[PDB]
């Protein structure tokens, strides 16, 4: 026959090879495809849908759909703040279990931008505002709502829009996210509960990860 | 402004600003003789269901919670062999002095968990046909009961994340309504009904129903289904 | 984003199976089942259905002159061993291999095989309406059986490595939040969103 | 030589594999092809020939040829049945050991449609009505004239033709054929005994089969 | 309809021949025959006429340095052992193989080789009509012999895989209904059609 | 299969010899290069200072 050398290496099963195999069942017609909505290619596609994040995942709170929902008191202290939390995807408590985190979690390094959805669920006819501030990496936390208001953010007049949204520039493998009472909440009547807001989290723009690794949720 | 939608011999108001959630983006279609069924393209109202500053939410199983509903549910039982995709039209009559928020979803392959870990669910704990279950907002006990703890769906995932599925958002303060177009899913093109349940439709509350002193106590919700392109086996000579 | 591809993270050996047995009832065996692995059942479990093609590979190791094991696969529906001398070893239509110690590994490859047009990893629904305990089974999940044996007092250790290939699939699901009871059914323990914090605000 | 590897299935004897091997005997001569009639490329081309069906297959009867032949009793009650079975050729023993039910008995699965021939062999001067009516899977079957009169059926009326065929739209790996005494068999004479009726089956259309099984009846 | 042709359907694998032999008349052998194992029996028997060439793969284990084993393929006419030493075993037209343990199994492909023009399954004739002990016997289905040994106490196992291939036939015939009695014929127990059911009536 | 001999020098590693060999991770994408001042491609270069 051929003369041949066998190598380094030869006679080995590595986990991650990749060569032909012959078929146990050559002589089988196997099923044809049909379409089924809904086919996934890539899990940026899973990444990129809205969750909703469980900003209020304080001990009681955890094991209930109360978790989701930040409370709104319409007769706080002007200025006070409304809720806030460390920017991180891959580690904070608050985005760790979401779609978005839930995917970089099988990831060793990953980075991209991601968007945060704020929406108020008081009465239609409910009316006030809302600073929402972004402290960039490094940059701590505000302590006051002046100080806040001195940084980067957005006023939200709750009644002119339901919804508020930010796209945070650098989300890595932090900066931090606030909201102050800049006035109270303003209502026609005497209501039996305060408001709840809702925050929802997924990829802005076009996020990578690198090196696929096993879940810490198992 | 105000749309009229005619289905048979039956009529529904719809707004024309309301939105229309595709699910997955496919609009169902037509697909051993196959025979397909116009007759059942009307629409059947659902009992609704009142929401209360308590309620934890509640569930429909498709190809079932239509099994009593004349023709639609005739035809599951002298065909043994079918599919059909559905439109959903969910709607809540609340006043301005209203609020709270409700997440609609179609949820796929919905199979849920049992309340004791070493058993299986029943059949009615699973579906009570066009009578609506209730999820619950404490853990679930029972041999045969479905755990129906809300915060997990029933089915071992954070709630919170439903929102992976065809879904709408019914935010008292800007909309009263959703619809949803649920195309044909399965592994296999037709199959029997009475043996699978296609998709679970889940209505739960993530900002609780409350209001002024004074106005309704509760807001109804109604759930009004047409089913689409409908098909069955053939049961004629070749 | 290459790692993000459903090849590239479903298209992963893992050790999914792993027994004894010895040459003097002495048979081992495996139903393939892709749920006997939490972290390749909560990866495929993010989808509803799939097709994929299976690449089996063997890492059999032996303790007490050439030893040679017999690995055979029975398709859906085939003869299945009931003892180490039954018929149903020498059934042409349950492929088998014949391997001895020193070479390389054994590795076989089963392609899709159901009737259906897709696995299912869930399913609403009962394999017969009149008897409840058959919740959540789907028949047409059924990928198959391995069947090993000595061909002719030692003890043989064999480790299953399996790999999906070719991998397409639809309709993506909320990762699990509870952990994993049992391989036959979804049951869980209800469970909290995620840990908790001491308070609303930041710092 | 050529740098070469070993990969895993290297040196192991697949029972089911495709390889080429050596001739022991590479100089002989292999003799020549001649036509020989009733070449077969494939098993549908048996399955698709009609056989007799052992509809009569009772207890005393299977033994005997008299398995085929279903018995018709010219003064038998009117309405009332005259034969029927379950419509499944891979298991109900009726069809499993016909031409078609033998070679379906080689695949796990299989799907297609099959005829039915109804063959009445009474005098040439007898006359009469049969009601043969089929009943589609999951219907149970007929139990009065009326009820499979208001399904699906054919009137056949022996002295017109002597022969009726069905093409079942769907059998696979259930439905029901039955027939009835829609009238009695008015003949010309008194005979010395009853007649009968043979019944044939093959496959109606493009038949399928997929995966290949050991067959039960070793 | 691929699994349906003559070809999928009866070119596989099956174990034809088990035996054993040691090394202290101490040698086995196999006639070829494909009336040995019920399964390919009655597949092939669903025909009258066939050609096809014969794939024959070695499994060959043994227990108690480097043992040999030679395979020795008998062409229809040639010289057959009687002994262990028999010049026959070095007959330059009876081709054979010298294989040692821990190597792939040997295989050998013998072509078909019959002087008519296919192999018959049935026979209705004599191959003398002077002798009606002949009857069903056409001697031009022989396929030739095997004969195995060691080449030079322990004991070798040897089990015979048979597949046919390039399979043409001709002339189907019924399956047989009754259970097979002896290779060399075609006698049967008087057997019913099929199983019997208590009326005739459905339901 | 094919026909082939095992030649001498067969099963053994040289350790100055030049042969591919299969990836641990061949599905991890690597991080691209940027210019860096300063490429050596020969040590000459440093000789010459």
């Amino acid at each position: 026959g051929l003369p041949t050398m066998l190598t380094p290496g030869s006679n080995q099963f590595l986990t991650s090879d990749d060569f032909q195999s012959p078929s146990a069942m050559p002589q089988f017609d196997v099923t044809p495809e049909m379409a089924i909505p809904g086919q996934v290619n890539n899990l940026m596609e899973i990444a990129e849908v809205d969750s909703v994040v469980p900003v209020n995942n304080t001990e009681g709170k955890v094991m209930s759909i109360e978790a989701y929902q930040i409370p709104v008191q319409s007769n706080s202290t002007n200025g006070s703040q409304v809720f806030g939390f460390p920017l991180i995807p891959g580690a904070s408590s608050v985005l760790n279990r979401t779609l978005l985190g839930e995917i970089l979690n099988y990831y060793t390094h990953w980075s991209g931008s991601i968007k945060l959805t704020f929406m108020f669920c008081g009465s239609a006819m409910a009316t006030g505002k809302f600073l929402l501030a972004y402290s960039p990496p490094g940059a701590g936390a505000p302590t006051t709502r002046k100080e806040a208001m001195l940084g980067t953010h957005v006023i939200w007049d709750v009644g002119l829009q339901s919804s508020c949204v930010l796209c945070i520039p650098w989300i890595s493998q932090g900066g931090y996210i606030t909201c102050w009472y800049q006035t109270n909440i303003v209502v026609p009547a005497d209501t039996q509960s305060d408001c709840k807001i809702l925050c929802f989290v997924s990829a802005c723009n076009d996020f990578s990860v690198r090196m696929l690794k096993d879940t810490p949720f198992i | 402004r105000v749309r009229s939608i005619t289905l048979g011999n039956s009529t529904i108001t719809t707004q024309e600003c309301a939105n229309v959630v595709v699910g997955y983006g496919t609009w169902p279609t037509y697909l051993q003789p196959t025979q397909p069924d116009v007759a059942t393209c009307r629409f059947y109202t659902l009992e609704s269901v009142m929401w209360q500053q308590s309620s934890p939410g509640w569930w429909w199983k498709f190809p079932d919670a239509l099994s009593n509903m004349g023709l639609f549910g005739q035809n599951m039982q002298y065909h043994y062999l079918g599919r059909a995709g559905y439109t959903l039209h969910v709607q809540c009559n609340a006043s301005k002095f209203h609020q709270g928020c409700l997440l609609v979803v179609c949820v796929p392959e919905a199979e849920m968990g049992c309340a004791t870990i070493a058993n299986k669910p029943d059949q009615k704990s699973l579906s009570n046909g066009e009578t609506a279950n209730v999820f619950d907002s404490q853990n679930t006990s029972g041999q045969t009961a479905v755990q129906a703890n809300v915060i997990n769906a029933g089915m071992g995932i954070g709630v919170g994340n439903l929102t992976i599925f065809p879904h709408q958002w019914i935010n008292l303060r800007t909309n009263n309504s959703a619809t949803i177009v649920m195309p044909y899913v399965n592994s296999v093109p037709m199959d029997n009904m009475f043996r699978h349940n296609n998709f679970t439709l889940m209505i739960i509350p993530f900002a609780p129903l409350s209001y002024s002193t004074g106005a309704t106590t509760y807001v109804p919700i109604t759930v009004t289904v047409a089913p689409m392109c409908a098909e069955y086996n053939g049961l004629r000579l070749a | 984003r290459s790692e993000s591809t459903v090849e590239n993270f479903l298209c992963r050996s893992a050790c999914v199976y792993y027994t004894t047995y010895k040459n003097h009832d002495n048979f081992a065996q495996w139903v393939i089942n892709t749920r006997q692995v939490a972290q390749l059942r909560r990866k495929l479990e993010m989808f509803t259905y799939a097709r994929f093609d299976l690449e089996l590979t063997f890492v059999i190791t032996s303790s007490q002159p050439v030893l040679t094991h017999q690995i055979m696969y029975v398709p859906p529906g085939g003869p299945v061993p009931t003892k180490i001398n039954s018929y149903s070893w020498q059934t042409s239509t349950n492929p088998s291999v014949f391997w001895t110690e020193g070479s390389a590994p054994p590795r076989i490859s089963i392609p899709f095989i159901s009737i259906g047009n897709a696995y299912s990893m869930f399913y609403d629904g009962w394999a017969r309406f009149d008897k409840q305990g058959t919740y959540g089974i789907n028949t047409l999940n059924n990928m198959g059986t391995l069947y090993m044996r000595h061909v002719n007092p030692i003890v043989s250790t064999v480790r299953i490595y399996f790999k999906p290939k070719h991998v397409k699939t639809w309709v993506p699901r909320p990762p699990r939040l509870c952990q994993y009871q049992k391989a036959g059914n979804v049951n869980f323990e209800p469970s909290g969103v995620t840990e908790g914090r001491t308070e609303i605000t930041a710092m």
